[PDB]
C-alpha cells in the first residue's frame, strides 16, 4: 500500500 | 576513437546525470557501460596532471582490482559532453529493484550487502574520496559473485577534514546537520547515510521522505528487526554527527558478525 520510489540525487 | 572501440546496446538509465547504455568492447567482448555526463550539467571540475569532471578524478583515484567500487576503464570528451566506459557487472541488479522485488532483506542477506558496503565506502576514503550519495540506487549487485560495487561519483569530492557547505547527493538520505545548517562533515555525514541504507535493507523502504523526519530524531520500525540490528541504526542516525560510530565501530558492532562471504551469499540467496 505505502509507495517506494526513487529519490533524485540533486 | 569511442565509436570504434565500443558497440553500444540498450540504454539501462537516464536522468539529471545523463544517460547510460549497455555496451561490450569490441577488442575483447568485455562488458561495458557506456556513461554519457552533458558538459552543462557537469558543476564540479578537477585537473588531471586536463580539464575533467571532479567524477572522473575521484574515479581514477578509487580506480583498482578491488571489485567493491564500480571501475573506470576509459573516458573521452566530446564537443558537448563526457563519455565514462565503465566496467559492467553480467548479471546485475541494482539494490533498488532488488529490494522493491525481494522486499525486507533477511538480516543475514542485509549484514553481507552492508559490509560489502563499509568495505567500499573505506576504501573510497582511503584513496582520499568521500561518495556523497550512498543510496540503494547506487549499488550493484553481481547476482552470481553476490559482490556489491559502489557506483555514481557524480556528487562526489574529494575527502577533507573541514565541513562541506555544498550537496548534490540525494536529499533523504542526507543528514539532519544539512538540512538544519547546510553543513556536515564527510564521515559523519556517510555513516547517516549507511543508517538510512540499512533500514532500508531491513524495512524494505527508507525511514524518512521528509525534512521534519529526518531532524525529528525518532526511527520508528515498521518491520520485526532484532535489537541488535535496530541498535546499530539508530547508532548511525544519531542525531549529533559526533555521536555516530565509526567505520570501525559499525564493523565491530555484534550485529555485524560471522558476515557471510560474496560466493555463500549468492549460492544462499542469489541464485534462483
Ligand atoms: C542515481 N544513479 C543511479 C546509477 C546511474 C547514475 C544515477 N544510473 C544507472 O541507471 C546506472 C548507472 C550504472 C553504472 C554502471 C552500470 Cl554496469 C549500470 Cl548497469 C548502471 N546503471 C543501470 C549509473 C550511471 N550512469
Ligand atoms: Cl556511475
Amino acid at each position: 500500500a505505502r509507495k517506494r520510489r526513487r529519490h533524485p540525487s540533486g | 576513437p569511442l565509436e570504434s572501440q565500443y558497440q553500444v546496446g540498450p540504454l539501462l538509465g537516464s536522468g539529471g546525470f545523463g544517460s547510460v547504455y549497455s555496451g561490450i568492447r569490441v577488442s575483447d567482448n568485455l562488458p561495458v557501460a557506456i556513461k554519457h555526463v552533458e558538459k552543462d550539467r557537469i558543476s564540479d571540475w578537477g585537473e588531471l596532471p586536463t580539464r575533467v569532471p571532479m567524477e572522473v578524478v575521484l574515479l581514477k583515484k578509487v580506480s583498482s582490482g578491488f571489485s567493491g567500487v564500480i571501475r573506470l576503464l576509459d573516458w573521452f570528451e566530446r564537443p558537448d559532453s563526457f563519455v565514462l566506459i565503465l566496467e559492467r557487472p553480467e548479471p546485475v541488479q541494482d539494490l533498488f529493484d532488488f529490494i522493491t522485488e525481494r522486499g525486507a532483506l533477511q538480516e543475514e542477506l542485509a549484514r553481507s550487502f552492508f559490509w560489502q558496503v563499509l568495505e567500499a565506502v573505506r576504501h573510497c576514503h582511503n584513496c582520499g574520496v568521500l561518495h556523497r550519495d550512498i543510496k540503494d540506487e547506487n549499488i550493484l549487485i553481481d547476482l552470481n559473485r553476490g559482490e556489491l560495487k559502489l557506483i555514481d561519483f557524480g556528487s562526489g569530492a574529494l575527502l577533507k577534514d573541514t565541513v562541506y557547505t555544498d550537496f548534490d547527493g540525494t536529499r533523504v538520505y542526507s543528514p539532519p546537520e544539512w538540512i538544519r545548517y547546510h553543513r556536515y562533515h564527510g564521515r559523519s555525514a556517510a555513516v547517516w547515510s549507511l543508517g538510512i541504507l540499512l533500514y532500508d535493507m531491513v524495512c524494505g523502504d527508507i525511514p524518512f521522505e521528509h525534512d521534519e523526519e529526518i531532524i525529528g530524531g525518532q526511527v520508528f520500525f515498521r518491520q520485526r528487526v532484532s535489537s541488535e540490528c535496530q541498535h546499530l541504526i539508530r547508532w548511525c542516525l544519531a542525531l549529533r554527527p559526533s555521536d555516530r560510530p565509526t567505520f570501525e565501530e559499525i564493523q565491530n558492532h555484534p550485529w555485524m558478525q560471522d558476515v557471510l562471504l560474496p560466493q555463500e551469499t549468492a549460492e544462499i540467496h542469489l541464485h534462483s
